[PDB]
C-alpha cells in the first residue's frame, strides 16, 4: 500500500533485548498505509537504528518494536513536520 | 463506530456511594488509557485521575483521594468510577475519557445529583472577541510538561450541554475536522491557543491540558464571547 502521509499519537508510554515497544494511534484517513519509520541524532540528521517489525502498516484508524541506536536518537513514526519524533536516550553499551 | 457509553443519571443521598460504568466500543479498553474528569455546574474540568486496565495501575490527583476509586473490567470492555460519602460537592457531571496525547474521545457524561504538583495558569477567565477580529488564550504550566521532546499540551473545546472536543494535542498539531482557523503553539512552560479568525461557531469554554505526567491538570477555562464588530 501507499505510506502514511498523516501523523501518530503514542497509545501508552514507550515500553524498553534492548528493544523499545512503540504503540501508535493513525490520525489519518488514508488507510490501509504502510508505517513510515527512520531514526536520527541529537542534530536530527538520519542515524540508523533497527526496526524490527517486518512490515508496519496502519489496517484501520499498530505495536512498533525497534532497537534505538546507542546515546541520543529521534524516532520517527511519519513524514514532513506533522510526523512524531521520539527522543530518546539508550544507555552504553555496556 | 469508537463509542464511551456511560450510565444514566443518578439521584444520591448525602453520606451514601455510587458507582458510574463507561462501556468501550469499537477498541479494546486496554490499548490505552481512561481517565475519569468532574465538572460541577458552571464550572472548570477536574482530572480526577487514570487507569491502565493492561496491568490495573491507577493514579489520582492528590484532591481526590479519599474520594474517588477507579476500577476497569477487560472482560466486559468497561470502566468503573466509584464516589464515596458523598457530599453536596459531588454533584456534577462525570465524563469518562480516552488516551494520553489528548482525550479525542469522551463519554457523554453522567449527571450525579447528591440530595438535600504542577499548577495550570489559563488566561483570560473570559474574553469578549468581535467577529472576524483574533483571538488568543494563553496557558502557563509551574513545571516542564515535555516528554520525549514533545510539549504534551493539548487544548479542548467546550460548548452548551456538550461533553469538551479535542482541538490541539501536542501544543501544535490541529484534530481531525477543526477548521484551519484555529492554531496552537509553545515550549518550555508557556501555551497559546490562537483562533483567527474568530466566528458565531467559537462561542464556547476553550480548556488547556498538560499529560506528560500525573496529574493530568486542566487549566481553569477561558469563556469565549461576541462582542460588537
Amino acid at each position: 500500500y501507499a505510506m502514511c502521509l498523516n501523523t501518530f499519537v503514542l497509545k501508552k508510554e514507550v515500553s524498553e533485548h534492548g528493544t523499545i515497544l512503540i504503540k501508535v494511534e493513525y490520525k489519518g484517513e488514508d488507510a490501509p498505509c504502510k508505517i513510515p519509520f527512520s531514526t536520527e541524532d541529537g542534530q536530527g540528521k538520519a542515524h540508523n537504528g533497527r526496526l524490527i517489525t517486518a512490515n508496519p502498516v496502519v489496517t484501520k484508524k499498530v505495536n512498533i518494536e525497534a532497537e534505538p541506536p546507542f546515546g541520543e536518537s529521534n524516532i520517527v513514526i511519519g513524514i514532513g513536520d506533522k510526523a512524531l519524533k521520539i527522543n530518546w536516550y539508550r544507555k552504553g553499551p555496556f | 463506530v469508537k463509542l464511551l457509553e456511560q450510565s444514566g443519571a443518578e439521584l444520591v443521598k448525602p453520606g451514601a456511594s455510587v458507582r458510574l460504568s463507561c462501556t468501550a466500543s469499537g477498541f479494546n479498553i486496554k490499548d490505552t488509557y481512561m481517565s475519569w474528569v468532574k465538572q460541577r455546574p458552571e464550572q472548570g474540568l477536574e482530572w480526577i485521575g487514570r487507569i491502565d486496565p493492561a496491568n490495573g495501575d491507577t493514579k489520582y490527583d492528590p484532591k481526590f483521594q479519599g474520594k474517588a476509586t477507579i476500577t476497569a473490567d477487560t472482560s466486559s470492555n468497561t470502566a468503573y468510577l466509584h464516589l464515596s460519602s458523598l457530599t453536596s460537592g459531588d454533584t456534577a457531571v462525570y465524563y469518562c475519557s480516552r488516551g494520553w496525547e489528548g482525550f479525542a474521545y469522551w463519554g457523554q457524561g453522567t449527571l450525579v445529583t447528591v440530595s438535600a504538583e504542577l499548577v495550570m495558569t489559563q488566561t483570560p477567565a473570559s474574553l469578549a472577541v468581535s467577529l472576524g477580529q483574533r483571538a488568543t488564550i494563553s496557558c502557563r504550566a509551574s513545571e516542564n510538561v515535555d516528554r520525549y521532546g514533545n510539549s504534551f499540551m493539548h487544548w479542548y473545546q467546550q460548548k452548551a450541554g456538550q461533553p469538551p472536543k479535542l482541538l490541539i494535542y501536542r501544543a501544535s498539531n490541529l484534530e481531525s475536522g477543526i477548521p484551519a482557523r484555529f492554531s496552537g503553539s509553545g515550549s518550555r512552560t508557556d501555551f497559546t491557543l490562537t483562533i483567527n479568525p474568530v466566528e458565531a461557531d467559537d462561542v464556547a469554554t476553550y480548556f488547556c491540558q498538560r499529560s506528560n505526567e500525573v496529574p493530568w491538570t486542566f487549566g481553569g477555562g477561558t469563556k469565549l464571547e461576541i462582542k460588537r464588530p
